[PDB]
DNA sequence: CCCAGCTCCCTGCTGGCTCCGAGTGGGTTCTGCCGCT
RNA sequence: AGGGAACCCACU
DNA sequence: AGCGGCCCTTGTGTTCAGGAGCCAGCAGGGAGCTGGG
């Protein structure tokens, strides 16, 4: 439309999810908190301008359970019950998203920090402040 | 090398001859260069092979007829005389027109 | 030829290099460097052949 | 994409309509006074342009010409009015939109001011 | 927006005169070589002010073989041409007994207008042209060899000499730019003459299909 | 780096990369990282001294082995990511002072540049005097040779 | 092709409630000079300002003037907007845009986005870049026959583009409509027809083959081109 | 007239063409076979050159037949070669350059 | 003018959007989920720097003076402390076409002065 | 004697399908099995 | 009376 | 002793040649027409 929206494609979710919805499903509702996880220096207006389209794209969903239901509905086989949808979305976010960060409960802060770091890296690439990664660089291989 | 070195040595100018021998960095850069050619061979082959097959299949039945027209298998006229001059390609030669210039 | 390339680099580092039409500055610098090195290669080749 | 441009045109027209009154309240063109020194003062070529605006612009042209004369000590006075009227008529003949007309007149004023400064 | 439009109209008129001459209609050497100044003289100079109006530019020419064969060239003022204006032109063609007409449109022609053009084909042959297509003469491009329309007798002689059926000749589409330029229809044969680097010259024939 | 060179808490295999322009330090203990040993340079001198060579010359008797070089913090394993941050001298001749120093801040030195070659290319004599595709061809043909 | 974005240094949306006094001192001075008499309806004026600053360098490079840009804005948006601009002699090139009475600020944002990319000031769409050079090889020089009867090669300027709009470029004034050509054969077929594309296909294939100095007898090329064009349309070898 | 036609066919000044019979080499062969002394006047009547070339041209047939279509197609098919033949076997060139008996 | 940041509601800490005082003709930043409101002071609700004249010196961080892979020079002493050694490098950032310009950083610890020439 | 459906035709987009050089020499493993009818 | 498929390496 | 049933591990689940170009079908829109007011 006007700007550039950031969308996360989760495992076991056949449609992309707006990133702020994922952050809220993790339990961060205030825009200030989400941006504190994504932007580490608020004196950087350019980065701030670059994230507003994502805030707008997900403006109606302002609660954790609403976002969880959103994700669960996006699931492969959504359950007609909303409770089971929320359960499935929570299971996905706790177990299938960023397992190396942690797969136990009470790991939403670590997951939020790593997801914010990913979004930050994407923003640095889009602002031309950091070079793109080379797939053939042998340091990126095992 | 140091960062942002655009000089000849850093960017792959080999200042030695094969008789003198390459330095280690020159040796590696020369290896990169040679790899490029090996790859070109190993990929161009299939691209060109497909092109050749399609050309043949598209023109395989076109031939000179006894009326000296060039026709396809459907008997459609492709050229009224082969090459527009009716000549075979093996006995022509380069010559100069003396009144043109 | 090496000293000439050094001079071109030092010129580009002081923003005294102006792009040629239809080329960004980096393309202009690469063009000049490649020209110097090609001329050197040709001159050395001619000397060897002589 | 050329169809996408058409979509934008439709949306922009819709928004204009939303911002446009149902009936165009056509403010009847003010007929110039018979004392108007403006050539073709009865013309309606340039839409949404008032004869009074032309009079004001001609007044500005008069001031510019007076400045040029006093700087260069021009002798004749009747030429001042005739020259101003001719400049205004030329500007009206050339331009086709109100804002462009005003900008052209102001540009002429700046040119005359610079010429007066030159002497 | 006025000098440019005048130049455009002059170019369209020149190309149309060349086209009419190439199709065999009678045109005087002064019309072909009419300068832009002469255009501004004969016609207006302020198309925005309605001088000239596109309705002022209509031309009517007669064939060299029979004066009864005549052709209109119309320049509709409306950028998009619909059925109504086509009916108007057909009406005046019927009134004056003119069977052929060229219509030069600005933006295009509605699909139904095209369907109408093709529907009344056998009675009235009227063809459509975008003015962008007429801003140059494509037959003067170096890539376009000389095209010549053959008469039925010539086609019969050709097929007899080479003992061919029509469907064995090479083809040209009726929608081809040069075919539209010459106004040739399905079943006609165009003779093409081009230089050759091997023979010097080479004549080929294309059947309109 | 001190701990890794002492082999106290960080095994030699561990990679530690500092991205200075960014503000990230990345430490990797994964399996599957390719690495190679390099001589450590401090100030502008090899930490490898004559005494290490003397002890290695007698490795048959005294049992002083390659592992003792690594334990004494004179050689290091560097993987590709860490190599991104290394300032590498090709030979100790690069550490010698020069009229216009090129670098003067070397952190490592190559043991010997011929170690860039694999097993088959290591039997080619004077490979630095051949066109490179020819070295590649020998690298295959040597695997086809009868012995 | 030139859009507005290629000649703008920056844009900004302010909130000017009363145009008489503006948030920018220079803007206020020049505007009030512009606001001498009621050339407008104050009621049908929005307080939202869209301020655009142009590059003197680019504007001159393309020989553009703010009058032309204002005319383009008028043509593309009409009187519903109100564009005004200062004099070119000024230190900076500026032009203010408002809307005559969705929110007006977001609407101005949408207009600015469209106006930067979709509004065309110069040139032809799809022609993204143009190069201009004097040929050194005779294959592009103009070859004439002098009155003494000799071939003579004249150096002249030719332009190479990055995209293709052959029909529009051919109709431009001062463009040679006899020699101007394209390397895109489907465009040639569309604009010039089947015999033209027959010739152009041969020339393109010859270029490819002979770029190395290699040579293939003409009858083979001619036979391929005839095979590809003999049925009245382009038959791909696929 | 041939020269004007050539100017149209090759609007660049490129005189190098591909044609069947290498006329210059044939003339050199004739000079050697018949021991032509270039430094003496020849017994070849210049009218014999004109008529000989006309007959030869009639003998070089690509499109046979006597109808007007066949005659024009034959004229076109051999046009370049006939221009070359007439400008090589000129009476003037035969008399003062090649000097054939 | 420069970029215009974003504001957060004092109550819900959500992003504040710009609204105007129709009756007063004043610019307000008003929350959209709660009902908080505020009075603006910039009056510039948007900026778009096409020319992208951004200062690379602001992005440089003084830590790069510890990078052993950067070249060092002794011919550009830093003004702030007169130390004689500096590292230099190029921008290497997209949106830098004439990016062969050098940037300098003083290598004296606790100075970290960046400059250009 | 205008208007709102209604129909018919043309565009533009997206999804789906076929194709991907010529020969030649060696090697190895795998071509089913188990519950209870 | 004599199989086949799959995969791997290699040669020009 | 031999038919059933497939084991795809997430019944829900990673890339079965990936990418490069044409054909078919659908949505969307607009021209033109016509039975009510
Ligand atoms: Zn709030
Ligand atoms: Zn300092």
């Amino acid at each position: 439309a006007i700007g550039q929206r950031i969308v996360a494609t989760l495992p076991y979710i056949k449609q992309e999810v707006p990133i702020i919805i994922v952050f809220r499903a993790l339990g961060f509702v205030s825009d200030r908190d989400i941006l504190e996880h994504i932007i580490y220096d608020f004196e950087d207006p350019e980065m701030m301008e670059m994230v507003k389209p994502s805030l707008d794209e997900a403006f109606v969903i302002q609660e954790q359970n609403v976002a969880l239901n959103f994700i669960g509905s996006r699931g492969a086989k959504p359950g007609v019950t909303k409770e089971k949808r929320i359960k499935y979305a929570k299971e996905v976010l706790q177990k299938e998203m960023l397992p190396h960060v942690g797969v136990s409960d009470f790991c939403e802060t670590k997951k939020a920090y790593f997801l914010g770091y990913m979004v930050h890296r994407l923003l640095l690439a889009a602002l031309g402040r950091r070079e793109l990664d080379d797939r053939d660089h042998y340091g990126n291989k095992r | 090398f140091i960062k942002d070195d655009y000089g000849p040595e850093s960017r792959g100018f080999v200042e030695n001859s094969y008789l003198a021998g390459l330095t280690p960095t020159e040796f590696f850069f020369h290896a990169m260069g040679g790899r490029e050619g090996l790859i070109d061979t190993a990929v161009k082959t299939a691209e060109t092979g497909y092109i050749q097959r399609r050309l043949i299949k598209s023109m395989e039945s076109v031939m000179v007829k006894y009326d000296a027209t060039v026709r396809n298998s459907i008997n459609q006229v492709v050229q009224l005389r082969y090459g527009e001059d009716g000549l075979a390609g093996e006995s022509v030669e380069f010559q100069n027109l003396a009144t043109l210039k | 030829a090496k000293q000439d390339v050094i001079e071109v680099i030092e010129k580009a580092h002081n923003n005294e290099l102006e792009p040629t039409p239809g080329n960004t500055l980096r393309q202009t610098f690469e063009n000049q460097v490649n020209r110097i090195l090609n001329d050197a290669r040709d001159k050395t080749g001619s000397s060897a052949q002589k | 994409d050329e169809a996408h441009k058409r979509e934008w045109n439709l949306f922009y027209q819709k928004q204009m309509q939303l911002r446009k009154g149902k009936d165009p309240k056509i403010e009847e063109f003010v007929p110039p006074d018979e004392n108007c020194p403006l050539k073709e003062a009865s013309s309606r070529r340039i839409p949404r342009l008032t004869v009074k605006a032309r009079e004001h612009c001609l007044r500005l042209l008069e001031e510019a010409l007076s400045s040029n004369r006093q700087s260069t000590r021009t002798a004749d006075e009747a030429d001042l009015r005739a020259k101003a009227v001719e400049l205004e008529h030329e500007t009206f003949r050339n331009a086709k939109v109100a804002n462009l007309y005003k900008a052209s007149v102001l540009k002429k004023v700046a040119d005359i001011h610079r010429a007066s400064k030159d002497g | 927006d006025d000098e440019e439009e005048t130049y455009r109209l002059w170019k369209i008129r020149k190309t149309i005169m060349q086209l009419c001459h190439d199709r065999g209609y009678l045109v005087t050497q002064d019309e072909l070589d009419q300068t832009l100044e002469e255009f501004k003289a004969q016609f207006g100079d302020k198309p925005s002010e309605g001088r000239p109006r596109r309705t002022d530019l209509t031309v009517l020419v007669a064939h060299n073989d029979d004066p009864t064969d005549q052709m209109f060239v119309f320049f509709p003022e409306e950028p998009k041409v619909g059925i109504k204006t086509i009916k108007v032109y057909c009406q005046r063609m019927q009134e004056e007994n003119i069977t052929r007409a060229l219509i030069v449109v600005q933006q295009g022609m509605t699909p139904s207008a095209k369907q109408s053009l093709v529907d009344m084909a056998p009675k009235y042959i009227l063809e459509q042209f975008l003015q962008q297509e007429l801003l140059i003469n494509i037959t003067e491009h170096e890539l376009v060899p000389e095209h010549v329309v053959m008469t039925k007798e010539e086609v019969t002689e050709l097929l007899a000499r080479y003992k061919l059926r029509e469907n064995q000749l090479p083809r040209i589409q009726a929608g081809d730019p040069v075919a539209r330029y010459f106004g040739i229809k399905r079943g006609q044969v165009v003779k093409i003459i081009r230089p050759s680097e091997t023979a010097g010259r080479y004549i080929t024939y294309r059947l309109v299909q | 780096r001190k701990l890794r060179r002492q082999m106290d808490i960080i095994v030699s295999e561990v990679s530690m990369i500092r991205d200075i322009r960014e503000r990230e330090i990345r430490i990797y203990t994964d399996a599957g990282r390719i690495c190679r040993p390099l001589l450590i340079v401090e100030k502008q001198k090899l930490l490898l001294k004559k005494r290490h060579i003397d002890q290695l010359k007698e490795r048959e008797y005294n049992n002083y082995s390659w592992q003792d070089l690594v334990a004494s913090g004179v050689v290091e394993y560097i993987d590709t990511l860490e190599e991104e941050t290394v300032m590498l001298a090709m030979t100790p001749d690069d550490l010698q002072e020069k009229e216009v120093a090129y670098c003067s801040t070397y952190t490592h030195c190559e043991i010997h540049p011929s170690m860039i070659l694999g097993v088959c290319a290591s039997i080619i004599p004077f490979p630095d005097h051949n066109q490179s595709p020819r070295n590649t061809y020998q690298s295959a043909m040597g695997k086809q040779a009868m012995g | 092709h030139t859009t507005l974005r290629k000649v703008t240094a920056n844009t900004a949306i302010y909130y000017d409630p009363n145009p008489q006094s503006t948030v920018v001192a220079e803007d206020q001075e020049w505007v009030n000079v512009y606001y001498e008499m009621p050339d407008f309806d104050v009621a049908r004026i929005s307080p939202w300002l869209l301020r655009v600053e142009l590059d003197r360098k680019h504007m001159t490079d393309r020989k553009l003037t703010m009058e032309q840009i204002a005319e383009k804005i008028n043509a593309g948006f009409g009187d519903d907007l109100n564009c005004i601009f200062n004099d070119d002699n000024a230190e900076k090139l500026v032009l203010r845009i408002r809307i005559m009475n969705m929110d007006d600020d977001v609407f101005l944002r949408c207009i600015e986005s469209n106006m930067l990319t979709d509004m065309t000031l110069q040139g032809i769409e799809q022609i993204s870049k143009v190069y201009m050079h004097l040929p050194q090889t005779d294959n592009k020089k103009k070859i004439i026959i002098t009155e003494d009867g000799e071939f003579k090669a004249l150096q002249e300027w030719i332009l190479e583009t990055d995209g293709v709009s052959l029909m529009r470029v051919l109709s431009e004034k001062d463009v040679d409509p006899v020699r101007t050509t394209s390397n895109d054969i489907v465009e040639i077929f569309t604009v010039l027809g089947i015999e033209a594309v027959r010739k152009a296909l041969e020339r393109e294939l010859y270029h490819v083959i002979s770029f190395d100095g290699s040579y293939v007898n003409y009858r083979h090329l001619a036979l391929l081109c005839d095979t590809m064009t003999c049925r009245g349309h382009l038959m791909a070898i696929t | 007239e041939d020269r004007e036609v050539l100017r149209v066919i090759f609007p660049t000044g490129d005189s190098k063409v591909v044609l069947p019979c290498n006329l210059l080499r044939m003339i050199w062969n004739a000079q050697k076979i018949f021991h032509i002394n270039p430094r003496l006047p020849s017994d070849l009547h210049p009218i014999k050159v004109v008529e000989g070339v006309k007959e030869l041209s009639k003998k070089l047939v690509i499109v046979n037949g006597d109808d007007p279509l066949s005659r024009q197609a034959q004229e076109n098919a051999t046009l370049l070669f006939n221009i070359h033949l007439r400008s090589t076997l000129c009476s003037r060139r035969m008399a003062e350059e090649f000097r054939l008996s | 003018p420069g970029f215009v940041g974003i504001r957060f509601c004092q109550e819900c800490n959500n992003m504040l959007y710009p609204k105007e005082d129709k009756e007063n003709r004043i610019l307000l930043y008003a929350c959209r989920n709660c009902d908080y409101q505020q009075e603006a002071d910039n009056s510039c609700i948007y900026v778009n720097k096409i020319t992208h004249e951004v200062d690379e010196l602001t992005q440089i961080i003084a830590d790069v003076s510890q990078d052993p892979t950067l070249p060092r020079t002794e011919d550009h002493p830093c003004q702030k402390c007169g130390h004689k050694e500096a590292v230099f490098f190029q921008s290497h950032s997209a949106r830098a076409e004439d990016a062969m310009r050098l940037y300098y950083v003083c290598t004296a610890p606790h100075c970290g002065h960046r400059w250009t020439e």
